């Protein structure tokens, strides 16, 4: 999970580039267009340790991928802003044949 | 054993928390595929336009 | 001779499963003829062909105990090869044999008297291969039991 | 206010000319207006819950850009008209689907084409029963999805491979693929946990395989067999194969449901259980 | 006492069986968490790949104007 | 040279602030690189991923198997340079996992310096049990365990 969430921060390192240069490259086309059970005790014990660590990976990993998710959340907007750019930009680029 | 099986219920109840996420992981793990694939195409064509465009106006 | 890849299969009927003989079909090889199985450098082991009206030509078949023996299964690549003994040092004139039944549920008590044992045991495994601690079956008065060759001498 | 006047409108408008209409230029920007007349008129026909004319108007859209200069906005045109009659009933979309792949396959874009290769045989599989064909693109899309080396695309592929060749009943392809998939796992802690499920996978096909490849390929495999998922692979095989070498199926079926007891069995083993079950009695009249 | 010899074996076997259905759930999640890895795969293609387009081509549409 | 391209590589990354293969291209250096033949880069790796480990509220977690990795190497050293690191590091110890990481150690320590088997060994035969050992955890065990013969074996 953890080597993907920063695959995500590569994702980011992505998007960001990509659409800096499709905020510009628009405005570069309009310039182009010109005694035993106390081992069993000893054995909950040992479960009373897993559940504690358990759980705090729990909570944590609940904060984790809601992180995430809100990295989703930036992905998707500018991603798809970056869509509709893509495609007006290319088929005004070619509109300009001529 | 009665204390640790309340807590480990409450636990078993963490978990439906995480039921409660996977379904939300799942679909959003779908919907960004939905997007990668469809932008593939429009991010592979452009340079091809370009080839096109540049020709011309040297 | 030039020892052709087939393929270890199941004994048709339980007739021939209690022979003992690399069952195969009447259209590859021929019962009697000797052969020797090929499945890796460090296993070779020797089988008698009994051909049967329905084994599919390029596939032998084995009974459990010669596949119980060998390590066999329906399906996979071995070599068979034709192998020809050596009459003057290889025929079995005394057998030692560790016998015990082979049905764990069919236990009984009753006495058998091996005098009959084998004289019907060379009626029935005539011209076979044999080799030290081969396991198999052999049907005596309609009862199964689970021979197993200790020593063979010439 | 629908689009079938502007199908029409575009339709008047798409005539390979020869006349002044031409004059020196063709139509090129009114042959693109006249597919953006075709790529709105497709849109709105599902906006207007069509389904059959819909998917029927991205082809058209498409089928008037393909001559053009780019195949490629109409071959996604194309891969959306095989999103169009999918949800619906009709089998246009699976040949759009074709369409795609002569197109991305014909190109260099085996990526995507891979992408809905394997939707193909989702359909003939689950919608429009062709199985052999559905299994035949599976391993194909397989092929291709190692091609660019996507392992586990490639084993989605080979589960609806491999877990359908069981009620196709060829088990013995069926371990020909669990084999070098899963002794390619244990080096990736990624699947390790998972990975003796997949020789439970490749161990309980049988089709009677009573060798000891099964005691053996456990052990090529390295395997703790303490290990606490594969006490229910390694020695529940013991009892479930033991005991057809007992010829002896009553405690098979009590510790089939004592595996039952501890991990509660699923569609598919469930199914290849009661069939190897058929055989164990069938050997044990006999 | 029998009574708690009999729910020292049966409570603390529906102990393990409560940690079991947990157990269930966590193979589920892990193996799940797991199979969504080979789509962070198609990511992986598809983020700097999408680049390797897309970058490559405003190098030369950018360009286009010289 | 295929480390030296991770090296090198994640140079790069390193240079991107692409943390993910910076970090990971490392790893892929010092955990066949410390079991060949480079020591003082085996800590050296695993504590400049440990830091910024330890930085981020997502990498705090993945830092334990990263001073695991540190602490286990032994570099002919015979010593706590392993406790050196547990009194360094932000444990925790009522963290748990950590002890599958130190109490390890903590044992074991004390039994390579009193040149004793019979409870390093002991502490796999207990945890192989509670953790799946790969190929790089048991060959680092057979190399302490060398350490361990060059204490012993005359």
């Amino acid at each position: 999970l953890d080597e993907q969430g920063e695959q995500l921060d590569r994702v980011e390192e992505g998007m960001n580039h990509i659409n800096q240069d499709m905020k510009e490259a628009e405005k570069n086309l309009k310039d182009l267009g010109k005694a035993r059970e106390n081992e069993m005790d000893e054995n909950l014990e040992q479960v009373s340790g897993i559940i504690g660590n358990l759980r705090h990976m729990a909570l944590d990993m609940g904060n984790e991928i809601d992180t995430q998710n809100r990295q989703i959340d930036r992905i998707m907007e500018k991603a798809d802003s970056n869509k509709t750019r893509i495609d007006e930009a290319n088929q005004r680029a070619t509109k300009m044949l001529g | 054993l009665q204390q640790t099986q309340a807590q480990v219920d409450e636990v078993v109840d963490i978990m439906r928390v995480n039921v409660d996420k996977v379904l939300e992981r799942d679909q959003k793990l779908s919907e960004l595929d939905d997007r990668a694939d469809a932008l593939q195409a429009g991010a592979s064509q452009f340079e091809t336009s370009a080839a096109k465009l540049k020709r011309k106006y040297w | 001779m030039a020892g052709r890849s087939m393929q270890a299969a199941r004994c048709p009927t339980d007739e021939l499963s209690l022979s003992n003989c690399a069952v195969v079909s009447e259209k590859d090889y021929q019962s009697g003829q000797h052969v020797i199985v090929r499945t890796s450098p460090n296993h070779k082991y020797i089988f008698t062909l009994r051909t049967h009206p329905s084994v599919v030509p390029g596939s032998v078949a084995f009974s459990l105990p010669q596949r119980k023996w060998a390590g066999l299964s329906i399906g996979q690549e071995i070599e068979v090869a034709l192998y020809s003994f050596d009459k003057a040092k290889q025929c079995i004139g005394t057998m030692t044999i560790e016998i015990d039944f082979l049905q764990k549920k069919n236990i009984d008590s009753n006495p058998y008297d091996t005098d009959k044992m084998a004289a019907e045991f060379i009626q029935q495994f005539n011209n076979q291969a044999f080799s030290v601690g081969q396991q198999l079956v052999f049907s005596f008065n309609d009862k199964l039991f689970g021979l197993l060759v200790k020593d063979i001498e010439a | 206010a629908e689009a079938m006047a502007l199908l029409a409108e575009a339709e008047r408008k798409v005539k390979n000319s020869q006349s002044f209409f031409s004059g020196l230029f063709g139509g090129s920007s009114k042959i693109e207006e006249a597919c953006e007349i075709y790529a709105r008129a497709a849109n709105m026909f599902k906006m207007a819950k069509n389904w059959s004319a819909a998917g029927n108007a991205f082809c058209q859209a498409a089928q008037l850009h393909l001559q053009l200069q780019s195949k490629h906005d109409a071959a996604t045109c194309f891969v959306d008209a095989g999103n169009a009659f999918k949800k619906a009933d009709p089998q246009e979309a699976i040949n759009c689907l074709m369409r795609a792949i002569e197109i991305y396959t014909d190109m260099g874009r085996f990526t995507i084409a891979a992408k809905h290769h394997i939707s193909i045989a989702e359909i003939y599989e689950t919608e429009l029963v062709d199985v052999e064909k559905a299994i035949a693109h599976y391993e194909q899309s397989a092929d291709y999805y190692k091609g660019e080396e996507s392992n586990s695309s490639a084993n989605k592929c080979l589960l609806k491979v491999a877990g359908y060749a069981a009620q196709l009943e060829q088990y013995q392809k069926a371990i020909d693929i669990y084999e070098q998939v899963g002794t390619s796992a244990m080096d990736s802690p990624l699947l390790k946990y998972s990975a003796k499920d997949y020789f439970f996978k490749a161990a309980l096909c049988h089709f009677c395989i009573d060798m000891l490849n099964a005691k053996l390929a456990v052990q090529k495999y390295e395997e703790l067999f303490p290990a606490f998922s594969d006490s229910r692979e390694c020695k529940l095989m013991k009892k479930l194969l033991e005991a057809h070498e007992e010829q002896n199926v009553d405690s098979y079926t009590e510790s089939v449901k004592e595996y039952d007891s501890i991990s509660r069995l699923d569609q598919w083993l469930t199914t290849m259980l009661l069939r190897i079950k058929k055989t164990i009695q069938g050997d044990e009249e006999d | 006492a029998l009574s708690e010899i009999e729910t020292r074996h049966s409570e603390i076997i529906k102990l393990e069986n409560s940690i079991r259905e947990l157990h269930d759930m966590f193979m589920d999640m892990a193996m799940l968490v797991e199979s969504q890895g080979e789509m962070i795969d198609r990511i992986e293609y598809n983020v700097e790949h999408a680049v390797d387009y897309v970058e490559r081509a405003v190098s030369d549409t950018k360009k286009a104007v010289k």
